[PDB]
């Protein structure tokens, strides 16, 4: 499911709330062109994805890397 | 492979990007079931992988993970 970056941000938001009692959330991201990025998730049911251009990227990371430390909460 | 340490699989994994850009990929395996992470740099030509959630480590992962984000794109 390719979508945009900010529908990408809430179905990444799903993915660690439905596998927060059991599953693994995995991220692929890689170089694409046919510059840009491709960003992939997938908790192994329902798969999301999106393409992150230089055009976005700066919007992206910020929101991107608060999602990332406030849903993984590991080892003390 | 695996890097069970710090600085060491950075320095590593920067250079199989910076070898072939095209072909690299890195994943990043969240559980919180058990509560672990899992990055992999994985370059067709060789396999990088690192665990050990210990999350004194959650920040400089994403970071790792956003900064190769900048070099996809630049």
């Amino acid at each position: 499911v390719l979508l945009e970056s900010e529908q990408f941000l809430t179905e990444l938001t799903r993915l660690f709330q439905k596998c927060r009692l059991s599953g693994s959330v995995f991220i692929t991201l890689k170089k694409y062109d046919g510059n840009k990025c491709l960003l992939r998730a997938t908790d192994g049911k329902k798969k999301i994805s999106t393409v992150v251009s230089s055009k976005e990227v700066n919007k992206f990371q910020m929101a991107y890397s608060n999602l990332l430390r406030a849903n993984m909460d590991g080892l003390k | 492979a695996q890097y069970q340490t710090w600085e060491e699989f950075s320095r590593a994994a920067e250079k199989l990007y910076l070898a072939d850009p095209m072909k690299a990929r890195v994943v990043l395996k969240y559980r919180h079931s058990d509560g672990s992470l899992c990055i992999k740099v994985t370059d067709d030509l060789v396999c990088l992988v690192y665990r050990t959630d210990q999350a004194q480590d959650v920040k400089k992962i994403e970071k790792f993970h956003s900064q190769l984000m900048r070099l996809m794109v630049a």
